[PDB]
This record gives C-alpha cells, structure tokens and sequence, in this order.
RNA sequence: GGGAAUUUUCCGCAAUGGGCGAAAGCCUGACGGAGCAAUGCCGCGUGGAGGCAGAAGGCCCACGGGUCGUGAACUUCUUUUCCCGGAGAAGAAGCAAUGACGGUAUCCGGGGAAUAAGCAUCGGCUAACUCUGUGCCAGCAGCCGCGGUAAGACAGAGGAUGCAAGCGUUAUCCGGAAUGAUUGGGCGUAAAGCGUCUGUAGGUGGCUUUUUAAGUCCGCCGUCAAAUCCCAGGGCUCAACCCUGG
C-alpha cells in the first residue's frame, strides 16, 4: 500500500540490483486500469537477492545518481502452501 | 470501437480552417495597393466588380474587393483590409474600409451609412 | 521573522483591512497562512481572535505600530505575561 | 435608457397595457392593414409576449435578462419567480397603490427625490422593496401635492391583499410575498422562458 | 371537435410528358391540448384540400399522453422511427415547452407544459414527429407498473 | 466468457419471441440474480433441475409493453459507483442489481444499507 | 521605430507596507490618489399628465380616403441632470495636532422642459413593406442566391421592427457539430474488414470452496492557500461591486 514491490530482474551489478515496479491506474479519459511499469534502481549491501526473487523498496537518502531506494523483504504474502 | 484502441489514440480533432491566413489573426491590416483593376464574375452573374491587388506589411500579397459605389483609389495609395469574402469573384477573400487613411466614403449615401464611413448629414 | 501587519482589500476609497499573520519580506497581498483579525477605520468593528494571536506572539512574532495599538485597546498584553 | 415615444402605436399591434396608461385606442383603423399582417409566427408570439414585459415596467432587455438568471438559479418556477422579482420593483409598488396615473410618471416621481423608504430618499425606480418595508413621501408641499392629488383627483381601483394605506399619511406598506396570480397583466409566462431558452 | 395545426407544407412534383403536376403535401397535428394528440399526412392538388386530407388522417389515429399532476412526462424515454430519432425528458415546473419545431407542436397540442426534448436523427418532420408518437406510447404511469407487478407506488419511490 | 453477459440476452431473446420458459443456467450469482427478479416482481416463477452433475433454472416469463434489459460493467469496462451516486432509472419505476461486500442486492436496498457498490445491470 | 491598436515627461508619503535609527526623524515612481480613453460591466437621464374638434406638411391609394399621428402644437406639473449661490465630512490609528485626494463626496436654497438619441435591419434562416429610380447595368450577399422594364433581395424615400449611449463590421475560442460519437457514431451496396492463415508481446477469459485485502465500498483524521465559482447574511440610496460565515 505505502511502499512499492517489485521484480528484481537484472541483478549483475556490484551492490545492487534493478528493480521492476507494476501498478494499476485508471485512464482518465475512459476509467480502464492500465498495467504500466516503471524501473528503479536499489542496493543490498549483504547481496542477499538474485534474478527471480521478489523484492520490496523503501525510501532512504541517495546513494548515486538514480539510484535512491533500499532492498528490503516483502511483508504481506500468501504462500499458504498446502492448507486444508 | 475497442477500448484498447481507443488507448492508441485513434481519435484526433480537427484543425481550424481559418479563412485569413493573410491577417495573422488580426482584425485589420494595412497594405500598398499595386495595381487596381476589374475582373468578370461567375457564370450566371454578370458585371465588372471592383478590386485592388495589395501588398499587407504582414508579408502576404492579396487582393481585396472595392465595396460600394464610386472610388479614387489609385496605384501607390495606402488602404486598410478587412476579412470576409466574395463568392461570386473566386481567390477574392478580402474587403477594404471605407472611410479610412486613403478611401473616401461613398458618396451620396443614407441607408446603411457607417458599413462605409461617410458622415451623418446635418 | 514573523510579523503581525494587516493587508488592503476593498473599493478605490472605501479601505477595509484584515489582520494575518506573514513573513515580513513577502509582499502585502502574500500567501497567507493564518488569518487572525478584521478591522476598518470607518465602520471601527473588531473580532480579534486571541487565541490564534497569543500562539504567534509567544513565538517571537513582532506587531506593528497600529497592530500593537489595536492590542493595546485589547487586555491581551496582561494575559500574555 | 427609456422609451420617449408613441405608446398606442405598440398598443395597437402589441396588446393591452394597463401599467403604461389606464387609456385606450380609438380606431380599427383598417382592414386592409389586418389582411396584409394575418397569421402569425411561433417565434413572433413568443417575441410579442416578450414585449409586454418591456412596455409595462419599462425594462431594458439586458437589466430584464439579468433577472432571468436570478429566477434561473432560483429554484421552482422561474416564470413566476421573474414576476417575483418584476412586481417587487419600486416603479410598479408605487404605482399600484395609486400614487400615480403611469408607471412612467411613478418613475418620475422616483427619479427627482419625492419618495423615502424606511426613513431613507431612495433615487432607484429598480429598487427592490422587501416584505414589511415603509414608503413615504417626503415633507415639502410639493412632495405631498403629487401624490394626494393621485388618489384625490380621480377614482381608486381595489388594492390587492399584499397592500394596504394608511390615509394620514398616505403611505403604504408591502404585506408579503406576491402570488403569480396577483399580477397586473394578463400573462403566458411559458412562452417568455421558451424565448430565452438559447440564452 | 377541436383545434388543428399545420406542421409543415410542401410541393411535391410528377413526369408526366406535356409537363410537371405540382401538388402540394400537408402535414397536420392535432391536439385537444387535454391528451388526444394524433399526427396525420395529406395530399392534395390543393393547399385547403391537402389539409383537410390530413386532418381526418390525424383524426383516424388519435392517442392519449400519459402526464402527471404538473403537466409532465412520468420518465425520460428514447424512440426511433428509420432514420428519425426523438429524444424525450420531463422538466421542472415553469420551465416551458422546448423542442424543435416539428417536436413543439405535437407536444404543445398534446397539453405538457413542461418538458424537454431533442431530435438526434433526420431532420424530417414526418418521421421525427411519428417517432415522438413511438415514444409516448411506450411510457406509463407509475400505478400501471404497481399492476403489473405487484407491489405499491410508495414503496416504489424508495 | 462473461456468463451473465449470457444471461441477460437469454431472458430477452425470450421476451422477442414471447416464450414463457429460459431454461437458464444455474451459479451462485445468478441465483441471486434470478432470486431479486421474484421479489420484484418481473418473474411469475423459477424453479430448478439437472440432467448432468451440471445444473440449470426455467424461469416463467408474463403473457405493449417490453422487458428491457441493459448490462452496465463488462469484462472489458469495470464500473462501480459511491453511496451519493447510486441511479435511480425512472424515477423508481426500474431497479440496479449490484454486488456489495454483503452480497448482491438492489439499490434501494443498498439505500437504506448505506454501501455502495458494482453495478452490473439495469432494469426497467 | 514597428503595428489595426492600448495613457500624464502629474500630486503626495495623509493611509497601508518596507529599510535604517535608542529616539526625534530620513528615504520609499512600492503603494495610495488625480488626469486621458464608451475598452468593458452596472446604474440614471435625454420629461410626466391632459391634449375636444380642426388645420398645414411628408408618403401611399381602388382617389372615397389611409398612415406618419396624441405624435406635434398647446396647457399645466416636476427638476435626477444642467446653471447660479452657500454649507460641508468620514478616512486619523496616537492627549492635542498630524488629509495627497479636496472645498472631493454629500446636504440646503434659487432659476427653469429648460442641457441631452442615435445605429442596424426589414428575400427565407430572422421579428419587420410598399412606392420611385435603375434595367444581369450600377451593385447587394453569412448560406441558398437576387438584378436582363412593374425588383418585398440593388440605390432613394416614407413606414415598420429590434437594440439603445451605444449600434454594427472584422478577427479569435467554445457551442450548435452525435461533424472523431467514454457518456454518444459506423465499415453488404452511400467513405470504411488486411487476399488468407498460423502465431510473439498485449487484452480478455468456464464452474465450486477457502486465503489475502491491491482495486472497489463505508466510517474518521490531515491536506488541496487566499481571491474566484456555489448557498446564506450584511454594507455602499439600488445594482455592478465590497465584506463576514460555511
Ligand atoms: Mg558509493
Ligand atoms: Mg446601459
Ligand atoms: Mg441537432
Ligand atoms: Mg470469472
Ligand atoms: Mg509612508
Ligand atoms: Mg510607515
Ligand atoms: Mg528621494
Ligand atoms: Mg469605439
Ligand atoms: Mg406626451
Ligand atoms: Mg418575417
Ligand atoms: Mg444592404
Ligand atoms: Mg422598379
Ligand atoms: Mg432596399
Ligand atoms: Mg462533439
Ligand atoms: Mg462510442
Ligand atoms: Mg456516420
Ligand atoms: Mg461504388
Ligand atoms: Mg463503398
Ligand atoms: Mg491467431
Ligand atoms: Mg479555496
């Protein structure tokens, strides 16, 4: 809800990795949501995350230039593996 | 159609189609007359209508048309224009004032006096 | 700095003023952020909300000459020390 | 701003008019004259009916159409509530009361400070004059000579309910709010909305 | 017995050899101004005869409008009749009688005071003034809908 | 594909041809669906059956009137609506059916509610 | 100078606000005022009442008359406005004094209808009509189109209609225009289905029971300045307009 998750993909750099954002929106003309996407950039400094894994960002003071998010884990999710 | 296609926007409004492209959007402008003359209308119409071919300062070469009865206008005389065209003369889409820095009103005229600048009798 | 000062908006020769609460390097007619009086000189009629008012003063904020004698007419002085 | 011409010449093709003068026409002049108009058109009834209104307030078309949107953000009935806003005029509650023999004469009256409201000089014949408001002459001779030879010199048609005088003074005083069915002019108001419909 | 009113004249013309038959065709509305509204064509050589033609063609198909207490429509209703569309709405009290003219008329004779109305199709008065006939008698009450359904007109209005 | 999409012309296909029975397919939605139309009073009658592990209903239509009908969200264009913006067609002569966290209801029932909801169809 | 076209080489720091100073005070072409312009909006005038009968005059006529026309003349009444002569502020907050505007607004007295209406249109859309002159000529026109010897479409005259200190022309934007049709269009023949098929991305997606609550709905909190718009109330003689509250 406050913070963004994300796809995690293209992990090959040092101390970070990019990051895939995905969200809903109405158009504003014809009240359709619309899959838009948009790209960012975060870091993990114990190199914790790899290509496939899903990811959540949070807000911090800038590391470099695009670069202005932090790697954390996901906090709702819905694993539920194998529940009566 | 399909709401994807409208997304693409597949529709667009259509542009203006302004008739006095000369005036640059302004009401009036002053220009050279370079050689008056006359010119035979339509078919179906007959007559010898009035014009003047001018120079704008807006840089456009137009011709305009001579409203009303009677004019002293001649070569290397200074005239102000107005829009609105005459059908029955084609590639005319112009009118002069009258009463104004070098047309004169027309003379001897009453009813509909000041579509042609001329003063009220007394 | 803050400062209490009152703005001009009304008719060419009829002044109706407002008392608010500004920076002091804005202009007159600046963004507001807290309206704190009303005030003429012809009809002389004053709401003066001084609960709004003691919460500037206690925080540095300076009145003007007509602004203090318009609280000096009010008993706000003694409450607010 | 005003009239300043032949009333009969309108009141001939128009209608009948007892604000603008209690007399009448004289002459069907001719028949000719009736067989060359004939039939009428939607828009022109709708227009003569328009200008009934001009005639018996003497109303301009822009101060008449400013009230037009009054009544228009007025809720309920806006043809009755533009001769809620007509009737409560100063011009015509002077008049039908009977200070006067013509709303032109009561706008005269009007105009060269004869009459005070509440205590007031009020110099506005387009003045809207609210429930329980006072109307008075003034104190000179000349003032009082106007109006008591008004309701001397002739006689004095019934009042409505909203009215009433008080001979001493000769003064009046506005009761209420009008009904659409109290106006002093046989009315389609209908037809007047019907013709500001594109405005 | 009651009023009628001419909508609309027009000459209509022929081929035949020697020359042109100009005839004319007359459309007429009637209306008793308390319901009973009927639309009817005619024509004639004649202007007099056209229309008299066209009055008891008016007459043969007379309807009744449904109105409410202040002389309006009970709902907003739509009709089409070929190309001819005719758009239908009530109106408050005092607002007056607006339509085109082919539409004014045969609502003006009908007796609704107060309504509105708008034309998207044709702008034929024949087939845009028997379009509003289509549209009219299509609508109802709201006691016609507590029949035929059961259950009544207050608890409706919730 | 949209089921109820399948459903609402079913009924009026049924009403061009003045038939009386549907033979309408059965799911928890439109038995809700079908449930509203009987209290409402636009069916005499429904009643249910099977002829596989499938199920169905046979509705029972009235014998110049015309059952209209008009599907508002689709598949497509999903369309919800507030509390202050619930219609009212026809001044209350039609009805909405439109789907609340409480189950589906009509609107005058989500009136008195006090929730809105997604509106899937109109009726009148 | 360019351009169709947009202002005094003004008064004052009295008020508001700003800078310096302990203070007195200094500066402030910001600001507050005046002047020019019908540029726009609003408001009031350019007279009210009566006017029997008859006459001059303009236009038209079937030559009897009709219209301009209660209009005018005439008789009384009134003075917004106009002219003359006086009185005369609020705005100033701060004991008193401190006013650019300003002898400004405003009030009293005298005189006297005396100082004040024009512009477009009258073929259909579109409210409003005849006559003379002209003869596809001169010319009108937004579209359809009028005029070639009886022109309701040109010009003049009278009359009428619609506006009114404004009236019309031109230019620019929206509407009408459902004529880019989410609301609200269509593709057999009127403009519109790729020559056809397989399929990537993308879009949508059968039924039943649970999970979560992103979307969606409800209740609270904060915020989207003021002004403007909307409702109410109040103040300028009313209105525009100004102010208070929501
Ligand atoms: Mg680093
Ligand atoms: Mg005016
Ligand atoms: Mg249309
Ligand atoms: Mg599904
Ligand atoms: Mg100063
Ligand atoms: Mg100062
Ligand atoms: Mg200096
Ligand atoms: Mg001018
Ligand atoms: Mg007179
Ligand atoms: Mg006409
Ligand atoms: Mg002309
Ligand atoms: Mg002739
Ligand atoms: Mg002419
Ligand atoms: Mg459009
Ligand atoms: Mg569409
Ligand atoms: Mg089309
Ligand atoms: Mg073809
Ligand atoms: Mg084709
Ligand atoms: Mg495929
Ligand atoms: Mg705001």
């Amino acid at each position: 809800m406050r913070s963004m998750q994300g796809k995690v993909i293209c992990a090959t750099n040092d101390k970070t990795v990019n990051v895939e954002v995905v969200r809903l929106a109405p158009h504003p003309k014809y009240k359709r949501r619309v899959r838009k996407k948009k790209k960012y950039q975060a870091h993990d400094p114990d190199n914790q995350f790899k290509v496939g894994d899903w990811v959540q960002l949070d807000k911090c003071r800038p590391i470099s230039k695009t670069k202005t998010f932090l790697a954390v884990a996901p906090e709702g999710r819905q694993s539920s593996a194998t529940r009566p | 159609p399909t709401i994807k296609q409208l997304i693409r926007n597949t529709r667009q409004p259509i542009r203006n189609v302004t008739k006095s492209p000369a005036l640059r959007g302004c009401p009036q402008r002053r220009g050279t007359c370079t050689r008056v003359y006359t010119i035979t209308p339509k078919k179906p119409n007959s007559a010898l209508r009035k014009v003047a071919r001018v120079r704008l300062t807006s840089g456009f070469e137009i011709t305009a048309y001579i409203p009303g009865i009677g004019h002293n206008l001649q070569e290397h005389s200074v005239v102000l224009v107005r829009g609105g065209r005459v059908k029955d003369l084609p590639g005319v889409r112009y009118h002069i004032v009258r009463g104004t820095l070098d047309a004169v009103g027309v003379k001897d005229r009453q009813q509909g006096r000041s579509k042609y600048g001329v003063k009220k009798p007394k | 700095m803050v400062k209490l000062r009152l703005k001009r908006c009304g008719r060419k020769q009829r002044a109706v003023y407002r008392i608010v609460a500004i920076d002091v390097r804005s202009r007159r007619e600046g963004r507001d952020l807290q309206k704190v009086g009303f005030y003429d000189p012809i009809k002389s009629q004053t709401y003066l909300n001084v609960p709004a008012i003691l919460d500037f003063l206690e925080k540095g904020a300076q009145p003007t000459e007509t602004v203090y004698d318009i609280l000096k007419r009010a008993e706000v002085f003694k409450e607010f020390r | 701003s005003r009239y300043r011409g032949p009333r009969f010449k309108k009141i001939r093709r128009l209608g009948a008019l007892p604000g603008l003068t209690n007399k009448r026409p004289r002459a069907g002049s001719d028949l000719r004259n009736q067989s060359r108009s004939g039939k009428r058109s939607q828009y022109r009834i709708r227009l003569e009916e328009k200008q009934k209104l001009r005639f018996h307030y003497g109303i301009t078309e822009r101060q008449l159409l400013k009230y037009v949107r009054i009544a228009r953000k007025a809720k309920g009935s806006t043809g009755q509530v533009l001769l809620q806003l007509l009737e409560m005029r100063l011009d015509n509650i002077l008049f039908r009361l009977g200070m006067a023999p013509t709303i032109p004469g009561a706008r005269q009256l009007v105009n060269h400070r004869h009459i005070l409201v509440n205590g007031r000089i009020v110099d506005i014949p387009s003045y809207r004059c609210k429930p329980q408001d006072t109307i008075m002459a003034r104190d000179e001779q000349k003032s009082i000579a106007l109006i008591q030879n008004s309701l001397d010199l002739s006689p004095r048609e019934e009042l409505p309910k909203h009215l009433t005088l008080n001979p001493f003074p000769y003064k009046g005083l506005v009761n209420q709010i009008i009904d659409s069915k109290w106006v002093g002019l046989k009315i389609n108001e209908l037809l007047v909305v019907e013709y500001y419909s594109r405005q | 017995g009651f009023e009628e009113n001419v909508v609309q004249v027009r000459r209509v013309t022929k081929v035949v050899k020697g020359g042109k038959h100009m005839r004319f065709r007359a459309i007429v509305v009637v209306g008793d101004k308390k319901g009973q509204v009927g639309v009817g064509v005619g024509k004639a050589k004649e202007v007099v005869s056209a229309v008299q033609k066209a009055a008891v063609d008016a007459r043969r198909n007379i309807i009744t409008v449904p109105m409410t207490k202040y002389l309006t429509f009970p709902h907003r209703n739509e009709a089409d009749y070929g190309a001819a569309r005719v758009m239908l709405r009530p109106a408050a009290p005092g607002t007056g009688v607006i339509a085109g003219g082919a539409v004014r008329t045969v609502l003006e004779m009908a007796g609704v005071e107060n309504a509105l109305g708008k034309q998207l199709g044709s702008n034929n008065a024949l087939n845009n003034a028997r379009a509003t006939i289509v549209a009219v008698q299509t609508m109802r009450q709201f006691s016609d809908v507590a029949r035929d359904r059961g259950i009544p007109m207050e608890e409706l209005w919730k | 594909k949209d089921t109820i999409a399948d459903i609402i012309t079913c009924i009026r296909n049924a009403d061009m041809n003045r038939k009386g029975t549907v033979r309408i397919v059965s799911t928890n939605i439109t038995e809700n669906i079908v449930k509203i139309l009987l209290r409402e009073g636009f069916i005499e009658n429904a009643r249910k059956h099977q002829e596989r592990n499938k199920y169905f209903l046979v509705l029972t239509l009235r014998h110049l009137n015309t059952f209209h009908l008009k599907r508002v969200s689709r598949p497509g264009l999903r369309i919800y609506s507030n509390y202050q913006r619930i219609p009212r067609i026809l001044g209350g002569m039609g009805i909405a059916i439109l789907s609340t966290s409480r189950g589906i209801m009509t609107d005058r029932e989500a009136r008195l509610e006090g929730i809105g909801g997604e509106i899937l169809c109109y009726i009148w």
